[PDB]
């Protein structure tokens, strides 16, 4: 299930608040399929919502 | 100076045109400027405007 | 692997079949094949993702290119031991005055090479224009004494046949480097004496050596510039609408070209998330 | 390291894609990640005045 792994990447990898998911935040499902092809690194999170923020930021601006 | 041509060695010799063009070893650059403050000084323009 | 649309499936295959045919086939140089950059689908299809099917193809052609960077190891040894060949005969033969020989060929004894790709054009070059000082002062046909002049790289005393067909291959080493084919020893050994032998042999083992570097340097130089400017496009025409995808697309190209570990580099990175940036390049 | 870097240990940063390997690294030693620009000759001059 394609779903399962991701709301295991988002609840626990990444830690999102139920009130924001994929459904309703389109980057983060792009950005979902990347993510769960890294099997590895889910020990360490802080890494992943880093990557997050940056791609939020990359997704947002007038430049 | 001497000067290179089609793989020989020629001799070129022309005129300095003006003061300045004498090497800063023989007519060093403060010796020009005080030249000039002599020029200010023939003209009454001792202190310039 | 390479991947890139716009194109019908069958022309993208006729591309990657066409990068394996380079390795064999002549005359490899990507402006060398027209029908490649007719292939791209300029004045076909939209600008803004036909320069981006360029840009792959460039970029595919210089990184196989780059893969291949032709293995002159062999031929390096052949000439190692022909110029120490050429400084035995030297240090043999009665020189006018043993100053002026004894120096050039002191300059030819060590030349050897030195484990690096972009030194070896140089030093090759090196030793020929001393070889030929020598061999020119062994049979008293004169030498430029002018400064600033370098007596050319060429052979001595040959007959014209041999260096016309020398010449004939040199061409067609410059239309393909990959596939090295020296065996031009038509040298019948009584043709003056056997420095002149020597140098005639240690000479074109040299102009062989420095044609194929400097024809593959040449090549990468050209490959280079123009995927550096097909990047700026990209960057430029991408520029006018600002969205996630246009800007990660962006972000992509705003790496530089200058390495082939950086080409490398910018060939994975847009490879490996090809469903991320596609968006905003349409099919026609 | 104990022994000095080379073309290979050395990584070119991506500032803007989802570089994860590298976060994941980190506080690594072994790769230095650094950014494609460089430092000509004056610059770098300025920078050690």
């Amino acid at each position: 299930k394609r779903d399962e792994k991701h709301r295991h990447v988002v609840n626990v990898v990444l830690e999102l608040p139920t009130e924001i998911s994929e459904a309703t935040h389109p980057v983060l499902a792009t950005m979902l399929s990347k993510y769960t092809r890294m099997s590895s690194l889910f020990n360490d999170k802080c890494a992943f919502k880093l990557d997050l923020l940056r791609m939020v930021a990359v997704s947002r601006t007038r430049r | 100076t001497h000067c290179q041509e089609n793989s020989e060695t020629v001799a070129l010799c022309t005129p300095r045109i003006v003061i300045g063009n004498l090497p800063d070893g023989l007519a060093p650059g403060p010796f020009h400027e005080l030249r000039t403050w002599e020029i200010m000084e023939h003209m009454r323009l001792r202190p310039p405007p | 692997s390479l991947q890139f649309i716009g194109l019908q499936r069958r022309d993208v295959v006729a591309l990657v079949n066409f990068l394996r045919h380079l390795t064999q086939k002549p005359d490899v140089d990507l402006e060398a094949h027209p029908k490649i950059l007719k292939k791209c689908g300029e004045k076909r299809l939209h600008r803004r993702t036909v320069l981006f099917n360029e840009l792959m193809l460039w970029l595919g052609y210089y990184r196989e290119l780059r893969f291949h960077n032709p293995d002159l190891s062999s031929v390096l040894e052949e000439f190692e031991v022909r110029c120490v060949a050429v400084a035995r005969r030297g240090y043999t033969y009665p020189f006018g005055d043993r100053g002026k020989a004894r120096d050039h060929l002191a300059v030819l004894d060590r030349t050897e090479f030195d484990t690096d790709v972009r030194h070896d054009a140089e030093i090759v070059e090196r030793a020929l224009v001393s070889a030929v000082i020598l061999a020119k002062m062994s049979v008293r046909e004169t030498l430029v004494t002018a400064i600033g002049q370098t007596e050319p790289i060429a052979f001595v005393h040959l007959k014209d046949t041999e260096v016309q067909r020398i010449e004939e291959n040199l061409e067609g080493v410059r239309r393909n480097m990959f596939c090295v084919k020296p065996l031009d020893l038509n040298l019948d050994r009584h043709a003056n004496t056997a420095l002149v032998n020597a140098v005639n042999k240690l000479v074109y083992t040299g102009r062989l050596i420095m044609n194929v570097r400097r024809s593959w340097e040449e090549l990468e130089r050209k490959c280079l510039a123009r995927i550096q400017e097909r990047c700026k496009l990209l960057v430029k025409e991408l520029r006018m609408c600002l969205s996630f995808d246009s800007n990660y697309c962006r972000n992509i190209l705003k790496h530089a070209v200058e390495n082939g570990d950086s080409a490398d580099t910018l060939l994975e990175l847009l490879i490996e998330d090809f469903d991320i940036y596609v968006d905003s390049f349409p099919q026609s | 390291d104990r022994q000095p870097l080379n073309p290979a240990n050395i990584e070119a940063r991506h500032h803007g894609v989802s570089d994860v390997p590298r976060l994941g690294a980190m506080d690594a030693d072994e790769p230095l990640f650094v950014d494609d620009y460089r430092a000509t000759d004056d610059e770098w001059t300025l920078q050690k005045v």
